[PDB]
């Protein structure tokens, strides 16, 4: 009946991809697991925003599949309203992030430059 | 080759419907009915064909000037929560138009919200009991909810509004018995994202005279 | 070669999921063993739950985790000293594809109002931490000709505990007759719980 | 003197990267112009990961410099105590989500089943 | 071809900092122009500071953005018309590299105690970027009673013993003949620079 | 070839310091003296000489059976937020013996706090004002500071603890004026992070009288 529109989607993906046979099950999980080992949203930030830059990397590679494109960007969508809280500046100061690349000589050395105010406050407020 | 973009496009956003309308496209030399194409985009997002996979309802190449998305079934359509943004084009054969483009909405900040339906007043000592629907079923009630007020007050007398209350049922406590009261239902959108409150219309006006003791 | 099962199903209520199978009349009476194997298990393998049994059911209520988790199910056939291949079942949730009973409802007049308690299913009893769990009650308030329905989320803790759950509804001295139904709603794939037993009252 | 362990090893770095020449200054910034658009630590967290994953990265990649090696696993310690507050199980269940990879068959069907029950607690409660 | 500048150098005394350089005489007198680029602006390009100016120093505190941000700081000389190759600084970070005036101290006695009142220097109060990373987290307030010094440390985030103008310290005290001597300095926030001690304060127990 | 390993090593966390220390190694047909190579590590990290240029101090191919991170310079050795490991060998030329790995270590987590120095006690109007120095000088103050107790009793009384206080200057008001009292000072460090804390050693017990009046 009513439910979120990811479900609908999400266990489409789990067809195309045959993540609904038992062999998934196999060599524990990725996610799940670690996700409950967390209950401080803090601690759960950290976690989720590595799961979740997962995500969008993933989806990136199979944006060429049309069967999928459906379901592939209703949860990118959803994605973007529970976890950016439908903040636009939040999404894409996020993509800017992980698009670095890490082997551009250019954004190392501002990498290096940065890092020490980055140190600076990446411990909480006071 | 080109054809006469679609006339003045409208989206209307009354309760949980969900209706894309135009004006016609005509021409002075036609030889069929020429056909529409309406497709949806997300924020940053790939343009989908509004098909029947894609949002369960048909408008590519549809002889009608409008597209009923809530038509089907309940919770079909675009969820309340997501950013929408939707464009147009009017097609005969390898002929195509220019895309009219709308502008970005969100369901929930966007509505024009209904006033509540089946409103049914009982009369008690100095008091009255108002139970009413919602103005429309939401999904999630903790992303979205209803804030009801009650506009109550003597015949000729000043306004005065009780409220805000979650229940559908309230009860209009102290009261002078044995006289007739007017009242009012009015209901208040709240999304708790935006901060920002969408005011929904008054029912009409009924007035009931309460119990003597 | 003895032949595979057929027609394997998974049915639950309650959170108590039992396994069925179709299998062919033969001259001699076959056993079967039934293989369960989770999702989210460090290094996960076949659990057996039935072992050499003649019926066709099994009843795999201790080799649910977490309700919310898939689990798969198989089941092969020996008859004397040979056996057959097994029989894999689709992907089972018991929060997605189980039924939960219903809710409890009590009624009782006070002064200015009605309270309605609605206890959650048999199904939460004291007697872990899962996905599975319910988010809304619908709760259906029929007075007279019209019926209008009410949602008392979970996590509002004015309105609900971890036993009951309550609603106040103002009523008049008027003749009037309020029925009250009331179902839940589970919190990932919406699943409704059976509706409860409609409860009325009279002023 | 009194000085977080890092300053002293960062600016190490920046000498052995020449990342003090004028000529970094260009192209705006890559992390802290964003992070001064965030205060709200659960905002912040969700940015300063991806920061602290891309100075992991970078690390990985260095490892095989002996001039800098204690500059740099000394800056990895006071990340383990800055971000993940010495917490090791923290600091080893963040360092399992990085080295998953995307293009592992295996990997992506797994990330695609347990992908509804991620949606499912992605907000807070 | 003229000779380029040398020996650039940049001092900074409450986040005022002034550049300096050194240049040969010549018959004719020359002129120079310094240039500013500081990190963390979209598409940096040097900035004109002195233009065109006969003398040795630069006042470049109206191009100091965060003062925890690096910039740099080159100057060429022009000699009729004809130019000289810039003459470039090393970096310059004017919360690490610079100088913090002293905070300003007040003591007063009570009944059972002694109020001493920490004033924070007057650069961060004002009526030059905020919400900056430069500023000070802790006080080390040197309190030394007749012969014996011991050192304290007030926190700049402690609510109830800060606020935007001062810091305080309560220290009880007894009726016998007593000399307390306090002088206080700041630590910066990042780089640890210590600010000036501030001008050592006495009060005495005449009963 | 393999040499037998150093005996009975400990790591002395008193206070700031920081000292291996270990029992020497001794050969029936020694010629020449053994050295000794100590190597650190943090938490997942490559072992490391402990040489001047990593860590300020140089004790790889050292004769002597002791290494003190501490003793070089203020602010030299470990940071006590850190995860250290240590691990020494004894070597004679090729040879040398098996790697004894020590416990890690974090030094706010293991240290064993001494008792405040430089106490001085002045007599007040029923009351004693008490001034010491901290047990050690703390960097960062917001990630671990301490706690002071003080022990104080009337002669042939029963004990009082006053505290816990964060200043290092305190008043023990309410007093029974001239009337001897003895007192002991007490620290307690506490980290943040570990929300479990080091109990301090006490001072030695001073008796001292109060004013008259
Ligand atoms: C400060 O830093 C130290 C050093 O890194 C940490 O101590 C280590 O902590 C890790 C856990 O993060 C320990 O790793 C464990 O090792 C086990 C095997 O090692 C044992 O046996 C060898 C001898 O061959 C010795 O090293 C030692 O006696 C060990 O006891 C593994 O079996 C463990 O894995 C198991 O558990 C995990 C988690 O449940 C599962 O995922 C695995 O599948 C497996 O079941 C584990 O990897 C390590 O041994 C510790 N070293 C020492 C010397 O103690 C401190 O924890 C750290 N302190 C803080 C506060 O951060
Ligand atoms: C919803 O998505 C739309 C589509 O991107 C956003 O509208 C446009 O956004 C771009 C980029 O931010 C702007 O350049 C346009 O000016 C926006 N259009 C209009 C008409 O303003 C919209 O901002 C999104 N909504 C939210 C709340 O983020
Ligand atoms: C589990 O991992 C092992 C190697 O660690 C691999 O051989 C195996 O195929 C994996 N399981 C599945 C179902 O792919
Ligand atoms: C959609 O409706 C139009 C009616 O004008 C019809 O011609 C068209 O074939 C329909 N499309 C599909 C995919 O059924
Ligand atoms: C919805 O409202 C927002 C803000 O008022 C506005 O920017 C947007 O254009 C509106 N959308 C439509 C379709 O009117
Ligand atoms: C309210 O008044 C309108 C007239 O504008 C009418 O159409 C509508 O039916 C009325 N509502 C009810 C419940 O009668
Ligand atoms: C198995 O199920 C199918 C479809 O439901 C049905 O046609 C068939 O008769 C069943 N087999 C048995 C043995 O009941
Ligand atoms: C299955 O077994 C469990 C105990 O192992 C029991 O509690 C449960 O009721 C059983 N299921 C049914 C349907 O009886
Ligand atoms: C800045 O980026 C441009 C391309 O976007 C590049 O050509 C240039 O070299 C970069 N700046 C520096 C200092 O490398
Ligand atoms: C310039 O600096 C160098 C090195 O610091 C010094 O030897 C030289 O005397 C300086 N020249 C002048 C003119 O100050
Ligand atoms: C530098 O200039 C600023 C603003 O122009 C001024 O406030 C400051 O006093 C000047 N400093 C010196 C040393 O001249
Ligand atoms: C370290 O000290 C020992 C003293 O036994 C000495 O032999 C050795 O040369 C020293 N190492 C260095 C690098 O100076
Ligand atoms: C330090 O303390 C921890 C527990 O707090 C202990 O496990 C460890 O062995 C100790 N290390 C030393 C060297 O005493
Ligand atoms: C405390 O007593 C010990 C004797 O055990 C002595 O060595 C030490 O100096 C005394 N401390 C003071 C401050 O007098």
């Amino acid at each position: 009946g009513s439910q979120d529109p990811y479900v609908k989607e999400a266990e489409n993906l789990k067809k195309y991809f045959n993540a609904g046979h038992s062999d998934v099950a196999d060599n524990g999980t990725l996610f799940l697991g670690i996700l409950k080992n967390w209950k401080e949203e803090s601690d759960r930030k950290i976690m989720q925003s590595q799961i979740v830059s997962f995500y969008f990397k993933l989806f990136k590679n199979f944006k060429d599949d049309q069967s999928i494109q459906k379901s592939v960007e209703t949860i990118k969508e959803d994605m973007n309203v529970k976890f950016f809280n439908s903040n636009k500046k939040k999404r894409d100061d996020f993509e800017k992030l992980t698009n670095y690349s890490v082997t551009d000589l250019n954004v190392q050395r501002k990498a290096i430059h940065e890092l020490i105010q980055v140190m600076a406050e990446l411990s909480p407020a006071a | 080759s080109q054809l006469p973009a679609p006339q003045h496009p409208k989206i209307r956003l009354y309760n949980a419907e969900q209706v894309l309308s135009w004006e016609p496209v005509a021409l002075s030399n036609s030889t069929r009915p020429v056909v529409y194409q309406v497709q949806f985009k997300y924020t940053d997002s790939k343009w989908f064909t509004a098909d029947i996979m894609s949002i369960g309802v048909n408008c590519t190449q549809i002889t009608a000037t409008e597209c009923d998305f809530t038509a089907a079934s309940p919770s079909a359509g675009f969820p309340m929560d997501f950013n929408v943004t939707l464009r147009l084009r009017a097609e005969l054969g390898a002929l195509h138009s220019a895309w009219v483009t709308m502008p970005w909405f969100q369901h929930y900040r966007n509505v024009t919200v209904g006033p509540p339906e089946n409103i049914e007043v009982t009369p008690g000592e100095g008091s009255l009991i108002i139970r009413f629907s919602s103005p429309f079923d939401i999904a999630d009630t903790s992303t979205a909810f209803f804030c009801y007020y009650v506009h109550y007050w003597e015949k000729g007398g000043i306004q005065q509004v009780k409220g805000p209350f979650r229940s559908n049922s309230i009860s209009l406590d102290n009261l002078k018995p044995s006289r007739v009261y007017c009242l009012q239902v009015q209901a208040q959108l709240l999304w708790n994202k935006s901060n920002i409150f969408r005011v929904g219309h008054l029912s009409n006006i009924s007035c009931y005279e309460t119990m003597a003791d | 070669s003895v032949p595979t099962p057929t027609n394997v199903t998974i049915e639950s209520y309650n959170m108590n999921p039992i396994v069925y199978w179709e299998y062919q009349i033969m001259p001699q009476v076959p056993v079967f063993t039934v293989e369960v194997k989770n999702y989210g298990v460090k290094n996960s393998e076949w659990i057996d739950a039935c072992i050499n049994i003649s019926h066709h059911y099994c009843n795999i209520s201790d080799h649910v985790g977490d309700p919310s988790n898939s689990l798969w199910v198989r089941v092969k056939a020996r008859v004397g000293q040979k056996e057959s291949a097994y029989a894999k079942s689709e992907e089972f949730a018991v929060c997605r594809d189980g039924k939960i009973g219903p809710p409890k409802l009590d009624i009782r007049k006070e002064e200015k109002q009605i309270m309605i308690d609605i206890f959650h299913p048999s199904v939460f009893v004291n007697g872990p931490e899962t996905i599975c769990y319910i988010r809304v009650y619908n709760v259906y308030v029929r007075k007279n000709g019209s019926e209008i329905k009410y949602k008392i989320l979970t996590q509002n803790e004015d309105d609900c505990d971890e036993i009951r759950c309550q609603l106040a509804i103002p009523v008049s001295s008027l003749n009037s007759q309020y029925c009250v139904s009331a179902e839940g709603v589970l919190n990932v794939w919406g699943v409704t719980t059976e509706k409860s037993k409609e409860v009325c009252i009279t002023i």
